RNA sequence: CCUCCGCAUAAGCCUGCGUCAGAUAACACAACUGACAAUUAACAGCCCAAUAUCUACAAUCAACCAACAAGUCAUUAUUACCCUCACUGUCAACCCAACACAGGCAUGCUCAUAAGGAAAGGUUAAAAAAAGUAAAAGGAACUCGGCAAAUCUUACCCC
RNA sequence: GCUACCUAAGAACAGCUAAAAGAGCACACCCGUCUAUGUAGCAAAAUAGUGGGAAGAUUUAUAGGUAGAGGCGACAAACCUA
RNA sequence: CUAAACCUAGCCCCAAACCCACUCCACCUUACUACCAGACAACCUUAGCCAAACCAUUUACCCAAAUAAAGUAUAGGCGAUA
């Protein structure tokens, strides 16, 4: 059986808190803030992605080139095997060739 | 055999010592049983000793509430309201009253009171009961009631709801004086031997003799 | 004890506690409100009142208290019933058994007013620790208590293996600066002329 | 003393002396019957006979004739619920042969309210008569 | 096969390991001349046992004694109360200098003393 | 003739072939130990 | 001679034996040097007596009268040891200036782990013998790579626990308003 | 796991609901009914 | 437990339906 | 009624059918769980201060005879040399074979035992089947082949 | 630590013939010729019987050494932890 | 009836911050073992699978600012690819 006999507890959904009330603010700092800053440096996140898009390969090559020297040996070893398996995969495997 | 088995099994423990103590609300047993007939100074001291702990206390009105607590406590047995019965009945009086009625209902109606309930004596505890004291009152009761107990499947075990019959009982009440929230609650019955036995049961029974081995 | 240990009614090590909590059991934890001793203001023996839950609107004395799960034990208040006699043939005599109460559930009481009153945590300039009440100020003293170490400090008798108070507090120490082993030697009067020669250490 | 380094003695050096010894000894009742003079002692694994002899001779002031040494293996067969090996601590044993005529023998140690209300509660309890038929014996009717 | 969790012990090995291992017992002598062992009293310990006569102290303490706040001693505490009075007595009355420091008591060199302090020879 | 009886236990041979001192003496054997605390085994040697 | 290994016969067969409080480290400093030297052998005879009852109690399959009587002499004896070594170590720091009374030195083993290798007790120097030269008190170049590995695991353990207590702090902050 | 079907219980029960009258292990198990339920339809 | 409460909701409607068919009220 | 087994040492395991209580082929022998007890050194391991120096001639009852594969043992002069016998192993129905496995397993004595064990849970006594016993007359006619069994038998070829 | 070979010091081999033997018969012991049984079997190679050797190029305990592009091998393309 | 169900233990990615060692005893001889004369020490290109539909030249795997120049100068059985 996968279903549950008794119901789960009713999760209270606070639609008015600090985050959701102030959500979406300061996204147009460039449009009507005399372009002193860009909305891309606003987001909090890793250093290998701050206002930039990439696939599995693109994000990995950007990672090892930027922060790979600081990464662990095991994580760096798995990263090299990942791009090597994905390099050949996108290049040789699939349709459209 | 508990201590001997603990030795042989090997479940050794130290004596349970803790600052906490088990606080009771009723003394087990009684202090002095009124030997009834075939049909004093200590009483007035025990009466006025209860007054020293609760000055607003009367004696002439006690048999009224005694019969009032009597009929309503037994009406709770019919309704099977254990919560009200617990605050109205002691912890020594509860098992002997409510144990055997399991797996069966009960019916108890009050017709009237032939004679008025009358206090017989008043007794009181010493100071050497967990630093507490407990008083007791005895009251004779001569009334007429009906009794009809039905088992799990709704057939009468004995007695009929329509006919009442005379009955005589010497009810025993007691109360915790250390705290103020204590109240008078039924404790025990004297059940003297000279009194006659109740009505038998319509059903017949046997007994197994001594099982003689080879 | 193991991690995430549960502190029930009975204490650790008791037969009832190890039965309820063997070493192999792994049950859920309890998210109790973190209360540090700086803010803790509830000791044993104090008179405390209850105003909600079962048996609400009455007052009772604290029997004990456990600091882990922030539970209070009040005697004769919030008491359910249980049996203790043997269940083989006897039914088992009924007795009232107390239940725990959270620190937020329970409210302390002023001795003079004997009513539920809030609590504040202040220092008297003479020191050292004091508890004071709400809007109409009354200094609440601490209740007093037989510790488990000594049941009676005042009604104590010096046994044969117990040393007298005079022999305990009296001092005969002399700051001689001299080595312990050497100080014992002249007390015996023994002699030793051989000197300890150098040895290597590595 | 256990877990403490001793001084090196080379020829012409001082003598080794102990002031605050750390070893603790177990006078115990034996399992097998030894003679009247023989007594058993269970001690840590670091001691020997010559220091235990000077130990008993000095502290307790008893003459000692001889003593043997023995080692016992704590059974590591017990296993917890995790199937991990549970070993009991090993211990050294010493059978001391005492002096001329002391004739020591191990003496006996143990030759010889809530329960008050509970016990009396069970005697005032009345056995349900079979003639009653499982009826409650409380009611008057 | 063999177990690793079990602690290594003399019991597990052959005759050679059963004899050479040892169960933590300290040394008492040497062994020469056809396995003829030779102990020495200088290596055997000698328990220093005082007399107990006129000994009024008892192992247990009564609860009537008052509490005393913790005052762990130290180099500053011991010197300022024990040896310091000797300093003011000589400083205020006579003359002194860094030479002749043995008058007050000092450890210039350890070799030449029986009880070494670092590396200590005695035990406890 | 019949297999399974290969392991002829001998403690002196075990501590000589797979001994602490042997693995620490040889440079090759050192890799066995500090690869093991990396995994975190209790008995690093036998 | 041997009856001192047991308490008084009046206490035999007793379920609770009288016992006073344990020794305090402060007043033990207040006593002289020969006094606690005598008290050590008193607690020694006492401790052997209590532990004799312990084994005989387990043999007879019964509990001892006073369980906390046992540790009352244990916490007194180590406190006696605390007061003693507090006197000599202060003397050693006054006279010589060392803390441990056993020479040693920080050294890098073959595994690259820095440890306070305490110097052993020897008779002949280190350069003439052959045993001490085999200990190989140094690590090789290939070992520094493995040192990085457990360093990462030490950071993983910290990051796991630090992130755990952070996630703990979040869930009750949601439950409780505070 | 992030996305898992929760109503697998119901989409098979409607199949077995029509196949209750089948004989043997078909009405009890699922895949036996799937072979016969479409064939019966 | 797998996330979701919609399936558990309609299951309770199926439970009470069976409880109705098993022990229906008068 | 069996015993081609047994006893012990070495090797190996580490408390693994000793006492107490409990529940759980039969388990109330417990060899399962908890606690208690245990194997006491003479036996056997744990050794030798240095320098220089000596050491042709087997064993086989070692004698004769008799060889070849040519063999297992010794001290000496000087210097130094006070004390002393501690420590460790000591159990078991046991080990390596995933098992309480018909297997594997060195050494001394016993050569049928002073030691150690029980082929059959009970019944009926079908076939087929496995291991044996006996057989009229014949005696390899069966069979690729005297395979197997019985008996104690010769001669000739290839390699 | 099984096995293939080697290295250091050891152990065992009754008795009957010949009375010299990499000699003949034959125990312990080693090998596994042939037949049956078994084949999730007692056993990841065994049991019962019949057999070859059994004073030697014999068998075997103990310790060490030879490690894969290799080792070992009285070459079976064997053995080197089923 | 056997069963079924739960919501926690904790874990994963981030960011920020550089991180660890009883100081009672023992632990490189056979680790967790108190105590004796040795002259014993590391510094070496990675290779191959795979791709090129075989394979032999060759086939990124970082070593020091994100982006852009740029997949350009160029290299290359001028082929894959770099
Ligand atoms: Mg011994
Ligand atoms: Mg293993
Ligand atoms: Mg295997
Ligand atoms: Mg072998
Ligand atoms: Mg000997
Ligand atoms: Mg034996
Ligand atoms: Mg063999
Ligand atoms: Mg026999
Ligand atoms: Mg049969
Ligand atoms: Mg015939
Ligand atoms: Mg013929
Ligand atoms: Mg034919
Ligand atoms: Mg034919
Ligand atoms: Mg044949
Ligand atoms: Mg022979
Ligand atoms: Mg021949
Ligand atoms: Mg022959
Ligand atoms: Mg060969
Ligand atoms: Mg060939
Ligand atoms: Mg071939």
């Amino acid at each position: 059986i996968g279903i549950r006999l008794t119901l789960p507890p009713p999760k209270v959904v606070d639609r008015w808190n600090e985050k959701r009330a102030m959500f979406g603010v300061y996204d147009n700092i460039g449009i009507l803030g005399n372009f002193e800053k860009h909305p891309k440096e606003l987001i909090r996140g890793p250093i290998w992605l701050r206002g930039w898009k990439g696939n599995e390969l693109q994000r990995c090559i950007r990672k090892r080139k930027m922060v790979g020297s600081r990464m662990f040996a095991d994580d760096l070893h798995n990263l090299n095997k990942r791009i090597r398996y994905l390099y050949k995969h996108f290049n040789r495997h699939g349709k459209f060739r | 055999f508990a201590m001997q088995h603990a030795r042989k099994a090997g479940l050794v423990i130290p004596p349970e010592k803790s600052d906490r103590s088990i606080h009771l609300a009723c003394t087990a047993g009684i202090f002095d049983a009124y030997v009834p007939p075939e049909g004093t100074m200590a009483s007035q001291v025990s009466i006025r000793r209860i007054k020293d702990y609760d000055a607003n206390f009367k004696i002439k009105d006690f048999p009224e509430k005694a019969k009032d607590i009597f009929i309503e406590a037994h009406l709770c047995l019919n309704n099977s309201d254990h919560d009200r019965l617990h605050t109205l009945v002691t912890e020594h009086c509860f098992p002997d009253m409510t144990w055997d009625i399991k797996y069966k209902t009960v019916r108890w109606s009050f017709v009237e009171s032939l004679e008025p309930s009358h206090v017989v004596q008043v007794r009181c505890s010493s100071m050497m009961n967990q630093g507490n004291v407990y008083g007791q009152i005895t009251v004779r009761m001569h009334t007429r009631q009906t009794l009809a107990i039905y088992d799990r499947f709704g057939r009468l075990m004995y007695g009929q709801e329509d006919v009442p019959k005379d009955v005589l009982e010497y009810v025993v009440f007691e109360k915790q004086l250390t705290n103020p929230y204590g109240s008078w609650r039924m404790h025990t019955k004297i059940v003297p031997p000279w009194a006659p036995p109740k009505q038998p049961i319509l059903k017949t029974v046997m007994i197994p003799g001594p099982q003689l081995k080879p | 004890l193991p991690p995430h240990y549960r502190y029930g009614m009975s204490p650790p090590g008791s037969v009832a506690d190890k039965r309820k909590n063997p070493p192999w059991i792994r049950r859920r934890p309890v998210v109790v409100e973190p209360i540090s001793d700086e803010d803790w203001y509830l000791f044993c023996g104090d008179t405390v009142e209850i105003l909600e839950g079962k048996d609400a609107g009455k007052q009772g004395k604290v029997v004990q208290v456990i600091r882990q799960r922030n539970w209070v034990v009040v005697g004769g208040l919030n008491t359910h019933y249980r049996y203790i006699g043997k269940t083989m043939d006897y039914r088992g005599t009924m007795i009232p058994s107390e239940a725990p109460l959270l620190h937020r559930q329970v409210k302390l009481v002023d001795p003079m007013d004997r009513k539920p009153t809030e609590i504040e945590w202040r220092f008297t300039e003479a020191g050292e620790r004091v508890r004071v009440s709400t809007r109409s100020g009354r200094i609440i003293p601490k209740p007093e208590f037989p510790r488990a170490d000594g049941i009676v400090p005042e009604t104590w008798i010096d046994g044969p293996k117990d040393t007298s108070v005079e022999d305990a507090l009296e001092r005969t120490y002399v700051p001689c600066l001299k080595t312990l082993q050497e100080e014992v030697m002249e007390a015996m009067g023994i002699k030793e002329t051989r000197k300890y020669k150098k040895v290597y250490w590595y | 003393a256990r877990n403490v380094v001793y001084p090196l003695y080379r020829l012409g050096g001082p003598q080794l002396r102990v002031f605050r010894t750390n070893f603790f000894i177990q006078l115990v009742r034996p399992g097998v019957a030894q003679p009247e003079d023989t007594v058993q002692f269970r001690i840590p694994m670091e001691m020997t006979r010559v220091d235990l002899r000077n130990y008993l001779e000095g502290i307790y002031n008893v003459p000692v004739a001889a003593v043997r040494t023995r080692v016992q293996h704590g059974s590591n067969k017990r296993r917890d619920h995790r199937n991990v090996r549970i070993k009991k601590p090993d211990y050294k044993v010493a059978y001391v042969q005492l002096a001329h005529g002391q004739t020591f023998t191990f003496p006996d140690l143990f030759p010889e309210d809530l329960y008050s209300m509970l016990e009396e509660e069970r005697q005032q309890r009345q056995s349900s008569d079979p003639r009653r038929g499982g009826v409650p014996s409380w009611f008057g009717l | 096969g063999a177990d690793r969790m079990s602690k290594w012990t003399s019991k597990r090995g052959p005759r050679s390991f059963r004899g050479r291992k040892g169960r933590g017992a300290k040394g008492i002598g040497f062994l020469t001349s056809g396995w003829r062992f030779v102990q020495i009293k200088e290596m055997v310990p000698e328990f220093v046992v005082p007399d107990l006569t006129g000994f009024k102290l008892k192992p247990y303490v009564s609860y009537l004694a008052p509490e005393s706040e913790e005052t762990p001693l130290t180099a500053a505490q011991l010197f300022s109360e024990a040896v310091a009075p000797a300093i003011e007595k000589d400083f205020k009355d006579g003359t002194f200098d860094p030479d002749n420091l043995e008058k007050y008591g000092f450890e210039p060199t350890q070799e030449g003393k029986l009880f070494q302090l670092y590396p200590r020879n005695f035990l406890r | 003739k019949a297999r399974g009886n290969e392991y002829q236990p001998s403690n002196i041979k075990r501590k000589n072939k797979h001994g602490w001192v042997r693995r620490l003496s040889t440079p090759a054997g050192v890799q066995v130990i500090l690869r093991r605390m990396l995994k975190g085994r209790k008995s690093l040697s036998h | 001679g041997l009856e001192e290994f047991f308490d008084d016969p009046k206490n035999w067969g007793q379920e609770k034996v009288k016992s006073g409080a344990a020794w305090t480290c402060q007043q033990l400093r207040n006593k002289s040097n020969e006094d606690l030297h005598k008290l050590w052998y008193v607690l020694l005879k006492e401790r052997n007596m209590l532990l004799t009852l312990e084994q005989e109690a387990k043999r007879q399959r019964l509990p001892m009268p006073s369980p906390e009587r046992l540790d009352k002499v244990v916490d007194s004896m180590d406190a006696l040891d605390k007061v003693v070594q507090e006197r000599e170590d202060a003397l050693r720091l006054l006279q010589t200036g060392q803390e441990r009374a056993r020479p040693g030195a920080w050294r890098r083993d073959i595994f690259g782990r820095i440890i306070w290798h305490k110097f052993k007790q020897w008779v002949i120097p280190w350069h003439l013998n052959k045993r001490y030269n085999r200990k190989r008190f140094f690590a090789l170049p290939y070992v520094d790579h493995f040192l990085r590995l457990e360093r990462e695991k030490r950071a993983r353990i910290k990051a796991r626990k630090e992130n755990l207590e952070r996630k703990k702090a979040k869930i009750l902050l949601k439950k409780f308003p505070h | 796991l992030r996305n898992r079907v929760t109503d697998r219980y119901f989409r098979i029960q409607e199949v077995l609901k029509h196949a209750r009258h089948f004989r043997g292990r078909k009405n009890r198990c699922y895949r036996l009914a799937v072979r016969t339920v479409i064939r019966a339809f | 437990v797998k996330k979701g409460f919609r399936a558990a909701f309609r299951f309770q409607k199926e439970l009470e339906r069976q409880r109705l068919l098993r022990c229906p009220p008068p």
